[PDB]
C-alpha cells in the first residue's frame, strides 16, 4: 500500500442497573460532538458523535437539508464495513424525520460517529444491535448542541435484540431495528424500549442545560 | 566536495538539471508558471508541486517525507507572489542512491535539493537568493565531522545531518537557515565546529558552482 | 438436455469431477455429436462419401482390411474391438506380428490410456500410423458421433 | 485427475467439433427497451452477454462536454460466475480489463464518425453473464448490434471472430479449453472489408501461420456478418408477422 | 394470482420491398441526393441503419425502425426541467440533449403591466424551479439540432392539478392540437416528445371547447374529487395499454380505450397484460368495421 | 490540461508527410538509433531514442509465490508517468487511454510473452521465490514512449544479476556479492516492440488507380507527429521469426496486407536492435573486471 | 431515484393518503405489479433466476457451490450484491447486501443440514445478485429472485464415506449424478406508509412521497427477522404510530402465502 504503513503482508493477525456518562462540546474542529458512555452490567459502551455543519453546497438547487451519517471503528476492529453502512442508512432514515429541514435549504450536514470502543464480554460452556440506542443518543446530543433545529429529541431502547426508536414522548416510531431474538415480543419490545426512551430522553435533555448553564 | 551538474538536459520541460555527489544521482525537472488545478490554486502566490521518485520501487511514505522537506527548502527560496493563482510542478526522479535506503535518506534529500534549486535556475522562476544543501554525519568511536560522508561511512555513524543554508550577496552571506534535520544525539562543541568548517567548504562549493555556471551558460549568451 | 443444430449436428454438457490438492472443482466442456464417424473399413461403402478432405489438399485411405484374419465359425471373419484393461495389460501382445491385425480403438478407450499411462497412448497411436502391408492399426472417434453415444443412467457408475 | 489433447488425427477436436465450424450463434435486439436507447443479449456458443446502449443524453457533468463530438463510455462487468471457477475478487480495476476496454474505444472511435452528436455522452455498458472463450469478440458484436438497435449512426458492421492455432492449421472459433491448450489471435473485421479494426494477439505464435490464420477468420467473420443481417432482418420479419 | 401474477420459464434467458442488410447497397444512381441514414462512394449509396428505403423527389433516406424523438420546429412539447443556469433553463423533453428557454422567451406574472427587471435573471428559480413541469412550444433550432422553448402564451405554461406518464414519442405525432378534453372531467395534454400530462379539466380548456400572478404555484386545486382521480389513474392505464401495443395515440383512441375498459370493475385491473393487449385489440378491430 | 497546437503546423506537417518529408529530417521506415548506457549496479539501464529518455531499474527480493503457482515466481512491471516527462502527463494517472494501453503492450510483451524464466524464479516450491520487479521512468518525452520501454525492459532484465543462494528446506543463506557473484536472470526470449502512426493526405489529386495515395505510415513519431497521426499500431518482433505481440485498436482501418508490410518491415529493425543490445551487453559484462582473467577458476 | 415536481407529488400524497387509498395505477394497497421470472438459464451455475418487473426494473440471481471446512467456514452462504455502471461500495449496496445475508443465515432462515456433506465438510452457496435496473428499493425484487433460484439449484452428489473423523476419506462426487437443493428460501417484503396507510409494492412515485417505509421478512409460514424501518425517501420521513407498525406486519401475514403460493410453482 503506498497511502499508509501496512507493514508487512507476509505477516498475520494476532490470534487467540443502567449508568451512563453524557458530555457534549468538548470539540473545536466542528459545530457540534457528543460522548456517550454506558455501563451495564459486563458489557459497556463508549462512543463519539462528530458534527460538521450546516455548511453551504456551491451549485445546490435542494431545497431543504442533506443530512450523512458515516460510522467508524475507533480501536477494535469488530464490526463489518458493510453492516456500518447499514446502521448508518438507518440512522439516516430517523433523523431526516427529526431534524428540521426545511432550515437549511442549499444546505448539508455531515455526521460522524467514531465507535472507539465496545467491550464484550461471553460466557463459554445481534451484536450491534445494543450499540445502536447510544449512537441515537450521541447524535441527538451533538446535533442540538450544534444548533440544529430538531423537531423532536430522538431516543431509542434495545430489548432482545429489537431496537426502536421514539420521539413525541413515545406516542410515534422514527425507526425499528429488529434482528433474530424472538417472535410474539412486539407489545413487550415497544413498552421496554419506550422507558429506555424516557429515560435517556432526560438524561440528554438535562444534560444540554448542565453544559448549557 | 567534487560535485557535478549538468542544466538543460530536458526538452519537454521549463527547466531542468542532473545533480551528482558521490554515487548519489538526482535528475530534476521544473515546469512553470502554468496554469493550476483548482484545488492547487492560491489567490495571491504561487503552488508548489512536488514530487519525489525513488531509485527503487514505487514511491512511499518515505518519499512524502522527501517532498515534505524538499518544499520547506524552496518555499522561501521562490519569490511566490510574483505569479498569483499560479502553478509550479518540480519533479525529483532519484536515479541512484548513493547510500542504504533501508537505512538513510540524506544523501538523497540533500542532492535533492541542490538539483531542484539548479532546475528553477534554469527555468527562469523568480528566485530570492541562493542555496546549496551538503549532507553530514558523525563516527561511533572518532566522534569527527564528516561533511559529504560515503555509504560505508553512514554505516557506522552516531547522527545523520541534512543541512541547507540560504545566501545572498555573491554567496558570502548566509541569510538564514532554509533546512536543519540532524537525527541522532549531539554535543554543542561538535556541532559549532561543525559549522564553521562547513561554511568553509561550503564557500568553496559556491564559488566551484558559479564557476560551471558562467562556464556553461556564457556561450549561449552574446 | 440436448440441442439439435442446422447441420445435423447436436450438443450436450460434458461435466465431471475434479479433486486436487484436497480441490473440488467442477469442470463442464460442451460435447458435440457427430453423424459422419467414418468405420474406417475397407468393406463400408456408406462411410467414404461422408468424409471430407482438408483445406491443405489430403485424400484419407482407409486400414481395416476387405478380409480379416478368418477364424473357426460363429466368429469367421472378424475385426476385434478392445477393452480397457487388456490394453493396459496386453499392449506387448498388441505389437506381436502374430496375431491383432485388424484392431478398432474406440476414442474413449484412446483417451483413458492416454490419461491413465501415456507411454502405452504412444506405443498404440504409433502401430496405427505405421501401417504396413502386415499389420493394420485403426481408430474410431465415437464420441464425436451420436449413433453410438450413450449417456450416464440413473444410479450407474 | 485427466488429460486431454488438440487435434486429434482423425480431425476432431476435444469437444468434437472438426477444425472449421462456428460455434452456435443466437442474437437478440430490443431486449432492455426501458433500461436502454439500445440493447442486445448475445449468445455465442456458451457465452451469454448483455450489452447496453444509453444515449445519445446529456453528460452529468458539463466538466467533461466535448463541443465537437459525443463521449464514447464503455464498461465491462465481468460477472464472478462468468466462469466454472468462482471469482473472489472483482475484475473490475484489472490492468487486462482496462486494455479491453480500451482496446473497444480505440475500435468504435474511427467507426463511428462521432461528429454528429455534440455536447453528448454515449455510454456503453455490458454485462458478461457467462463466459466459454473469445470474449473478446463476443463483446464486439454485442456492442454493434446494441448501438444499431439506438439508432446511432455508424460507418459499417464490426464483427468480431476467434482463432485457435495448432501446428499446421489454426482452429476456427476456440473455446476455453482450446485457448487454454493454444495460443488464439482476436480480430476486429470492418464490414465486408479486410480492413481489421482489432487485431490481438497475447500469445506466441509461429510467422508463418498468420498469414493463412487471417484469411481462414476473415472468411468466418464474412459468414458471422451474414448471420447477423439475417438475425435483424428474420427478427423483423417475425416481429411484423407477430403484429399481423 | 389473487395477490401477485408471476409469470415462470425454464432453461432459458429469455422468451420469444426490398430487403435490407448492414454492407447492403440500395442505389448505383449518382443522380439521387443521399439523406439521412445512407452514406455514398462514387455511385453507390449504401445504408447506415437498418430500415425502409425513402425515396421522396430526388432525395433518397433510410428511415431507421428505431432512435430517438426528433425536434421539428413549430412541435407541442412538454417538458420539465433539469437545470437552471445564467438567463436560462435545462428543460428535459426526452432527446439526446436538454431543451434550451431563454428568460426572454418566457411570460412574466402581471404581464403588460409589469415592468422589465434585472432582478430576473437572479431569481429564475421562483419561476421555474428543477424538477417542475410544463407546456412549451419549440420556437427555434439549434445547429446540432438542439431546441429553443417558449411559453409566451397562456396556452403554454407550468402545470399541476394532475399526474404524469410518458409512452414512446414514435406514438404520438403532430396535430392541429394537443391538448383534448375527455370525459369525466379531465384534460390531457399529449406532447409530441411522448410526455404526457393528464389533469382536471379547467376554465382555459372549457373556454377553448366552447390570476396572472399564481401561474407558477406549486399548489394545486384545494378541490378535486376523487371520482377525477380516479378518472385520471384510468385514463393512464389505458394510454399505457395502447402503448404496450404500439398503438398510436390519438384522442379518439383514448376515449374509445376509456369507456371500453369500464368493463373492468376495479382500475388496478387495467395493468394486467392479458387485458391491456386485448383492449388495444379491441380498438384497432372496431377501426376495421367502422372503418 | 490540453496541448496546444497551431493549424498552421497541423497543415505544414500534414503536407510534410505527402512530400516525403518530416521535421526530424529522417525516413518513414527508418527507427531513430537507440543508446543504451548501463550504470554501476545490474540492472541499472538508460535508453536514449532522440530526445526520448528512458530510465529502467531492475530489482528483485525474498518473497513467497502465490498458491496457484507454487513453481513460479513474481514478476510486475511498473511504468507510471510523471511530469517529468512533460506537464501534459498527470501524476499518477494510471487509468488514461494512453497509459493503460502502454502498461498493456509492455505487459504483453515481456510478461505474458514469458521473456523472463519465472520458473528459474523459484528457490523453494510453495514456500520461497524471487520477486523481481522492473520500474520504468519516463524522465523526459520526445515520443516513442512504448518502444523506449521494452528496450529498457529488456536490456535492465539480460543485464541484470541476482544475489546467489544456497537452498536447504526452508533455510537459506543469500550469499552477498563480497562473498559470491550474483547469478543472471534466466531469458527465453528478447521481446522488441515497434510503433507505427498512421495518417491521412487530405489530397484533391490522384495521378493513377494503380498507383495510389494509399495510406500514411511513419515508425516511431515524435511528440508533434504522435499528436496528428490518425491511428497506431505497435507491433512486437524478436530474432526468432516469430511475432511476439501486436495491439491495433480502432484508428485509421487498415488492410491486413498493410499491417504485415510494417510486421517485416519491423522485424528488420528488431533484428539490428537485438544484436545491438546484446553487444552492449557484451562490452559491459567484459567493462566490469579490470582483473577478471586474474581472477578465473576454471 | 424519480424526480417529481412539488405540484406532483401533494397530488399523489392526496391519490394516495386518502381513506379509500387509490394507487395513482389503481391498485388496491395489498396488489402487487405483475413480473416475469425465469430460471436454469445459465448452466455453468447450479442455480439462476432472472426477474423482470412492470417498471424495467430487472435483475439476475447466479448460484454457484464450494465444497468447505464448516468448522472453519462459519457462514455458510454468502450473498453478494452488484450493479453495472455503479460502484460496488455505494451505501445502499452495502446495506442491501448486509441485509441479505441476515435474511439468508444458516442458522436462522435457512435449513443449512441440507448442505452438510459429511462430518467435516459442507456445500457453501454463493449467491450473486446483479441488479441491472432499478427505480425503487430492489430489496424484495432481488428477494423474489433468490427464492425463484435457491427453488431450481442443483448441488453434486458425494460417493465417498461420511465419516472423516475415522476412515478420512477424500470428498468425491458421482459424475453426472446431482441432488436438487431441497431448502427453504425466505422472502423479504416492502411496505410504504403514506399518512395512516399502508401499501404492499410501492412504486417509485409512491415512494417519492410516502412518509416511511417497513422491510419485512417471511419464512416459513411466519414473519422473521431482519425487520427494519426505512426511509424510502428523504424529504418526507416522519415518525409512525406504532399501530401502523402493527398493521404492517399483519398485513404481510396474510397476504404472504398468496405470494408464495403464486412463486411455488415449478
Ligand atoms: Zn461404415
Amino acid at each position: 500500500d503506498r497511502r499508509r504503513l501496512l507493514g508487512p503482508a507476509a505477516a498475520k493477525p494476532m490470534a487467540f442497573e443502567q449508568e451512563l456518562s453524557l458530555h457534549t462540546g468538548f470539540i473545536e474542529n466542528c459545530n457540534g460532538s457528543a460522548l456517550v458512555e454506558a455501563r451495564s452490567l459486563g458489557h459497556q459502551t463508549s462512543l463519539i458523535s462528530a458534527v460538521y455543519g450546516p455548511r453551504s453546497i456551491r451549485g445546490s438547487f435542494t431545497s431543504q437539508g442533506t443530512i450523512s451519517i458515516q460510522l467508524k471503528n475507533g480501536l477494535l476492529e469488530k464490526y463489518n464495513t458493510n453492516e456500518l453502512k447499514e446502521v448508518s442508512s438507518f440512522l439516516m432514515g430517523i433523523f431526516n424525520s427529526v431534524v428540521n429541514l426545511s432550515r437549511y435549504p442549499k444546505s448539508g450536514i455531515d455526521i460522524f460517529v467514531y465507535l472507539t470502543y465496545d467491550k464484550d464480554l461471553t460466557n463459554n460452556p445481534s451484536q450491534i444491535s445494543s450499540l445502536i440506542p447510544h449512537c441515537i443518543t450521541s447524535i441527538t446530543l451533538a446535533l442540538a448542541d450544534a444548533g440544529i433545529e430538531l423537531v423532536d429529541m430522538a431516543g431509542a431502547g434495545e430489548a432482545n435484540g429489537t431496537v426502536v426508536s421514539f420521539i413525541k414522548n413515545g406516542e410515534e416510531i422514527v425507526g425499528f431495528w429488529k434482528d433474530d431474538g424472538d417472535d410474539e415480543d412486539l407489545l413487550e419490545c415497544l413498552d421496554r424500549c419506550k422507558e429506555q426512551y424516557n429515560r435517556y430522553r432526560d438524561l440528554m435533555i438535562s444534560c444540554l442545560m448542565n453544559q448549557e448553564t | 566536495m567534487s560535485v557535478q551538474a549538468e542544466i538543460g538536459i530536458l526538452d519537454h520541460v521549463d527547466g531542468s538539471s542532473e545533480f551528482v555527489s558521490q554515487d548519489t544521482k538526482v535528475i530534476c525537472s521544473v515546469t512553470g508558471p502554468i496554469e493550476p488545478k483548482a484545488r492547487q490554486e492560491l489567490p495571491t502566490q504561487l503552488a508548489l508541486e512536488i514530487i519525489v521518485r525513488p531509485a527503487k520501487g514505487v514511491a512511499t511514505t518515505r518519499e512524502k517525507v522527501l517532498e515534505d522537506k524538499l518544499r520547506a527548502v524552496l518555499t522561501p527560496l521562490i519569490t511566490r507572489h510574483c505569479y498569483p493563482r499560479q502553478l509550479c510542478q518540480i519533479t525529483c526522479q532519484i536515479l541512484e542512491s548513493g547510500e542504504d535506503e533501508a537505512e538513510f535518506s540524506l544523501r538523497e534529500l540533500s542532492c535533492c535539493i541542490n538539483a531542484a534549486f539548479l532546475a528553477l535556475v534554469d527555468a527562469g522562476i523568480a528566485l530570492n537568493s541562493m542555496c546549496a544543501s551538503i549532507p553530514i554525519a558523525i563516527i561511533k568511536d572518532t566522534s569527527d565531522i564528516i561533511v559529504d560522508p560515503t555509504a560505508e561511512q553512514l554505516k557506522i555513524s552516531l547522527s545523520v545531518h541534512t543541512l541547507a543554508l540560504e545566501f545572498v550577496n555573491g554567496g558570502k552571506v548566509v541569510k538564514n537557515v532554509l533546512l536543519l534535520d540532524s537525527n541522532g544525539d549531539f554535543n554543542e562543541d561538535q556541532l559549532f565546529s561543525l559549522l564553521e568548517l562547513g561554511e568553509q567548504k561550503c564557500q568553496e562549493l559556491v564559488t566551484n558552482i558559479r564557476r560551471i555556471i558562467q562556464d556553461n551558460i556564457s556561450p549561449r549568451l552574446v | 438436455r440436448r440441442k439439435r443444430l442446422a447441420d445435423g449436428l447436436s450438443v450436450t454438457q460434458k461435466v465431471f469431477v475434479r479433486s486436487r490438492n484436497g480441490g473440488a472443482t467442477k469442470i463442464v466442456r460442451e460435447h458435440y455429436l457427430r453423424s459422419d464417424i467414418p468405420c474406417l473399413s475397407r468393406s463400408c461403402t456408406k462411410c467414404p462419401q461422408i468424409v471430407v478432405p482438408d483445406a491443405q489438399n489430403e485424400l484419407p485411405k482407409f486400414i481395416l482390411s476387405d478380409s480379416p484374419l478368418e477364424l473357426s465359425a460363429p466368429i469367421g471373419k472378424h475385426y476385434v474391438v478392445l477393452d480397457t484393461n487388456v490394453v493396459l495389460q496386453a499392449i506387448d501382445l498388441l505389437e506381436n506380428p502374430n496375431c491383432f491385425f485388424d484392431v478398432i480403438v474406440p476414442q474413449i478407450v484412446l483417451d483413458e490410456v492416454r490419461n491413465k499411462s501415456y507411454p502405452v497412448y504412444t506405443r498404440l497411436r504409433t502401430l496405427c500410423r505405421d501401417s504396413d502391408d502386415h499389420k493394420r492399426f485403426i481408430v474410431f472417434h465415437n464420441e464425436f458421433s451420436e449413433h453410438t453415444f450413450v449417456e450416464r443412467l440413473p444410479n450407474e457408475t | 485427475m485427466s488429460r486431454l489433447e488438440i487435434y486429434s488425427p482423425e480431425g476432431l477436436r476435444l469437444d468434437g467439433r472438426r477444425w472449421n465450424e462456428l460455434r452456435r450463434f443466437e442474437s437478440s435486439i430490443n431486449t432492455h427497451p426501458h433500461a436502454a436507447d439500445g440493447s442486445s443479449y448475445m449468445e455465442q456458443g456458451n457465452n451469454k452477454i448483455i450489452t447496453l446502449v444509453k444515449g445519445p443524453k446529456e453528460p452529468r457533468l458539463k466538466s467533461q462536454m466535448d463541443t465537437s463530438k459525443a463521449l464514447l463510455n464503455v464498461s465491462v462487468n465481468i460477472t464472478k460466475f462468468s466462469k466454472f471457477e468462482r471469482s473472489k475478487s472483482s475484475h473490475k480495476n484489472e490492468r487486462r480489463v482496462l486494455e479491453i476496454q480500451t482496446s473497444l474505444v480505440r475500435m468504435f472511435e474511427k467507426n463511428v464518425m462521432l461528429n454528429i452528436y455534440p455536447r453528448t455522452v454515449i455510454d456503453i455498458e455490458i454485462h458478461v453473464l457467462e463466459q466459454d472463450g473469445g470474449i473478446m469478440g463476443s463483446l464486439i458484436n454485442g456492442i454493434t448490434l446494441a448501438l444499431i438497435d439506438a439508432g446511432i449512426s455508424m460507418f459499417d458492421y464490426i464483427s468480431g471472430i476467434s482463432v485457435g492455432l495448432y501446428d499446421t492449421t489454426p482452429l476456427l472459433d476456440t473455446n476455453s479449453l482450446e485457448e487454454n491448450a493454444m495460443s488464439t489471435v482476436t480480430l476486429g473485421v470492418v464490414g465486408k472489408s479486410e480492413k481489421l479494426s482489432l487485431l490481438l494477439v497475447e500469445d506466441k505464435i509461429p510467422l508463418d501461420r498468420l498469414e493463412n490464420v487471417l484469411a481462414i477468420g476473415i472468411a468466418g467473420a464474412h459468414r458471422v456478418r451474414d448471420l447477423m443481417d439475417e438475425e435483424l432482418r428474420k427478427h423483423a420479419q417475425k416481429r411484423v408477422s407477430n403484429a399481423s | 394470482s389473487e395477490v401477485i401474477t408471476i409469470t415462470k420459464r425454464n432453461g432459458a434467458f429469455q422468451n420469444s420491398s426490398q430487403i435490407v442488410t448492414p454492407g447492403e447497397l440500395v442505389t448505383d444512381d449518382p443522380i439521387w441526393m443521399r439523406g439521412h441514414g445512407t452514406y455514398f462512394l462514387d455511385n453507390m449509396t449504401y445504408s447506415s441503419v437498418a430500415g425502409t428505403v425513402s425515396r421522396v423527389n430526388r432525395l433518397l433516406s433510410v428511415i431507421p425502425l428505431k432512435g430517438r424523438y426528433a425536434p421539428e420546429t413549430g412541435d407541442h412539447v412538454v417538458g420539465r426541467i433539469a437545470e437552471v443556469g445564467n438567463k436560462r433553463w435545462k428543460v428535459d423533453i426526452g432527446g439526446k440533449q436538454h431543451a434550451v428557454l431563454m428568460l426572454g422567451s418566457v411570460n412574466l406574472p402581471g404581464g403588460i403591466l409589469r415592468r422589465k427587471s434585472e432582478s430576473d435573471e437572479l431569481q429564475m428559480r421562483s419561476f421555474l424551479k428543477e424538477g417542475d413541469l410544463l407546456n412549451a412550444e419549440v420556437q427555434s433550432l439549434f445547429q446540432d439540432g438542439s431546441a429553443s422553448l417558449h411559453t409566451r402564451s397562456l396556452k403554454y405554461g407550468k402545470l399541476r392539478n394532475g399526474m404524469f406518464c410518458q409512452v414512446p414519442s414514435s406514438l404520438i405525432v403532430r396535430a392541429k392540437n394537443h391538448t383534448h378534453n375527455l370525459p369525466g372531467n379531465i384534460t390531457v395534454v399529449l406532447g409530441v416528445n411522448g410526455y404526457i400530462w393528464l389533469r382536471k379539466t379547467s376554465q382555459m380548456d372549457l373556454a377553448r371547447d366552447t390570476s396572472s400572478w399564481q401561474i407558477y404555484s406549486d399548489e394545486n386545486d384545494p378541490s378535486i374529487s376523487n371520482n377525477i382521480r380516479q378518472a385520471i389513474c384510468r385514463y393512464a392505464n389505458v394510454i399505457k395499454a395502447l402503448a404496450f401495443c404500439e398503438i398510436g395515440i390519438t384522442q379518439q383512441r383514448i376515449v374509445s380505450a376509456y369507456e371500453a375498459s369500464m368493463v373492468y370493475s376495479n382500475v388496478g385491473e387495467l395493468i394486467e397484460k392479458n387485458v391491456m393487449e386485448s383492449i388495444g385489440s379491441d380498438i384497432l378491430t372496431a377501426e376495421k368495421m367502422r372503418g | 490540461k490540453d496541448i496546444e497546437i497551431s493549424a498552421s503546423e497541423s497543415k505544414f506537417i500534414l503536407e510534410a508527410l505527402r512530400q516525403n518529408y518530416r521535421l526530424d529530417g529522417r525516413s518513414f521506415d527508418q527507427f531513430r538509433d537507440v543508446e543504451i548506457t548501463f550504470g554501476k549496479e545490474f540492472g541499472d539501464v538508460s535508453v536514449k531514442m532522440g530526445n526520448t529518455k528512458v530510465h529502467c531499474r531492475i530489482s528483485c527480493q525474498i518473497a513467497q509465490p502465490y498458491e496457484d503457482r507454487p513453481f513460479e515466481g513474481l514478476f510486475v512491471i511498473s511504468t507510471e508517468i510523471s511530469p517529468m516527462a512533460g506537464s501534459q502527463f498527470e501524476n499518477g494517472n494510471i487509468t488514461g487511454e494512453d497509459e493503460v494501453l502502454c502498461s498493456r503492450i509492455i505487459e504483453k510483451s515481456v510478461r505474458r510473452s514469458g521473456a523472463l524464466d519465472v520458473e528459474g524464479l523459484c528457490i523453494v516450491a510453495g514456500s520461497k521465490c524471487w520477486a523481481v520487479r522492473a520500474d520504468v521512468h519516463f524522465l523526459d518525452c520526445d515520443g516513442g514512449f512504448i518502444d523506449a520501454s521494452c528496450i529498457a525492459v529488456m536490456a535492465g532484465l539480460m543485464h541484470f544479476k541476482k544475489p546467489d543462494i544456497t537452498v536447504h528446506g526452508e533455510q537459506i543463506i543469500v550469499h552477498p556479492v563480497n562473498e559470491r557473484e550474483p547469478v543472471p536472470l534466466g531469458i527465453l526470449h528478447i521481446p522488441i516492440c515497434v510503433t507505427f502512426s498512421f495518417f491521412n493526405p487530405q489530397d484533391t489529386e490522384e495521378n493513377i488507380k494503380g498507383e495510389t495515395n494509399s495510406e500514411i505510415s511513419i515508425i516511431d513519431a515524435t511528440l508533434k507527429e504522435e499528436l496528428l497521426r490518425d491511428g497506431v499500431l505497435t507491433v512486437t518482433l524478436n530474432k526468432n521469426r516469430e511475432v511476439v505481440q501486436v495491439s491495433k485498436a480502432g484508428g485509421l482501418p487498415m488492410d491486413a496486407l498493410t499491417l504485415m508490410k510494417c510486421c517485416h518491415e519491423a522485424y528488420s529493425i528488431i533484428e539490428k536492435i537485438t544484436d545491438q543490445i546484446l553487444q552492449l551487453l557484451k562490452e559491459d559484462s567484459e567493462k566490469r573486471n579490470k582483473y577478471a582473467a586474474m581472477l578465473t577458476s576454471e | 431515484h424519480m424526480s417529481l415536481s412539488v405540484a406532483e407529488k401533494s397530488y399523489l400524497y392526496d391519490s394516495l393518503a386518502s381513506t379509500p387509498s387509490i394507487r395513482p395505477d389503481g391498485r388496491l394497497p395489498h396488489q402487487f405489479r405483475p413480473i416475469e421470472i425465469f430460471t436454469d438459464f445459465l448452466p455453468s451455475s447450479n442455480g439462476s433466476s432472472r426477474i423482470i418487473a412492470s417498471d424495467g426494473s430487472e435483475c439476475i440471481v447466479s448460484i454457484k457451490s464450494k465444497v468447505v471446512d464448516h468448522h472453519v467456514e462459519n457462514e455458510l452462504l454468502q450473498v453478494d450484491v452488484d450493479i453495472a455502471g455503479q460502484r460496488d461500495d455505494a451505501l445502499v449496496v452495502e446495506t442491501i447486501t448486509s441485509l441479505l445475508n441476515k435474511v439468508l443465515k444458516s442458522g436462522s432462515g435457512v435449513d443449512s443440514s441440507k448442505l452438510q456433506l459429511t462430518k467435516k465438510y459442507s456445500f457453501k452457496i454463493f449467491v450473486d445478485v446483479l441488479v441491472i435496473s432499478s427505480h425503487s428499493h430492489p430489496i424484495s425484487l432481488i428477494s423474489f429472485a433468490i427464492y425463484s433460484a435457491l427453488n431450481s439449484t442443483y448441488l453434486p452428489k458425494l460417493i465417498s464415506a461420511f465419516d472423516d473423523l475415522e476412515v478420512e476419506e477424500l470428498p468425491t462426487f458421482h459424475d453426472y449424478d446431482m441432488v436438487k437443493l431441497d431448502i427453504n428460501p425466505p422472502l423479504v417484503f416492502i411496505l410504504a406508509v403514506v399518512g395512516n396507510n399502508m401499501l404492499l409494492d410501492p412504486a417509485a412515485n409512491e415512494s417519492e412521497v410516502a412518509n416511511n417505509g417497513l422491510i419485512i421478512s417471511w419464512s416459513n409460514g411466519k414473519i422473521t427477522s431482519p425487520i427494519r424501518s426505512v426511509a424510502l425517501n428523504d424529504s418526507n420521513v416522519k415518525s409512525f404510530k406504532p399501530h401502523l407498525l402493527k398493521q404492517g406486519l399483519a398485513m404481510v401475514e396474510k397476504y404472504a402465502p398468496d405470494v408464495v403460493r403464486s412463486l411455488e410453482n415449478l
